[PDB]
């Protein structure tokens, strides 16, 4: 897989959302993936760089939403990333949590895609 | 919660498929940038 920064220069406004969730869902999946190791001092230190990285992403893509043409789909997609950023700061969040996260991250990521290739 | 927003997802994808040109309208907004830096 290559480099994701390396891709902005070469993508479509579309394209470089679906990077954002790449990236995102790539994040969500080590974070999960270390999850029971966070007891280790450097496997927490990544757990938490991850989870902000995951957070960082996700409020990023709220902030580019626009309510005004985007109508419901903004105001949907406005809804899940609450919820996503809202799960995020849990200092309880569990590891079933994070998975069902990345479970819409992930079908989220898919329509993007489809959408990428009607245009 | 997570459960609701994943409920939501299952429709919000539909929108999104079947009405494309909105869901751009929507959300291709980024600042090129901003998606550099997330990026590294």
């Amino acid at each position: 897989e290559a480099y994701f920064q390396n891709q902005v220069e070469t993508a479509t406004p579309l394209e470089q959302i679906i990077l954002l969730y790449d990236k995102a869902i790539e994040c969500l999946e080590r974070a999960i993936e270390i999850y029971d190791q966070v007891n280790e001092l450097e496997k927490r230190k990544e757990f938490v760089e991850n989870i902000d990285r995951v957070y960082d992403i996700i409020s990023a893509l709220k902030s580019f939403l626009d309510h005004e043409k985007g109508k419901e789909i903004a105001k949907n997609l406005d809804t899940i990333y609450t919820i996503i950023l809202n799960t995020l700061v849990k200092v309880d969040k569990t590891k079933e949590e994070l998975q069902k996260i990345l479970e819409i991250l992930k079908d989220l990521r898919e329509a993007w895609e489809e959408v990428k290739k009607k245009v | 919660n997570v459960d609701f927003a994943k409920e939501m997802t299952e429709f919000t994808k539909y929108q999104i498929r079947m009405q494309s040109g909105v869901a751009m309208l929507a959300q291709a907004n980024a600042l090129p940038q901003l998606v550099l830096q997330l990026l590294r």
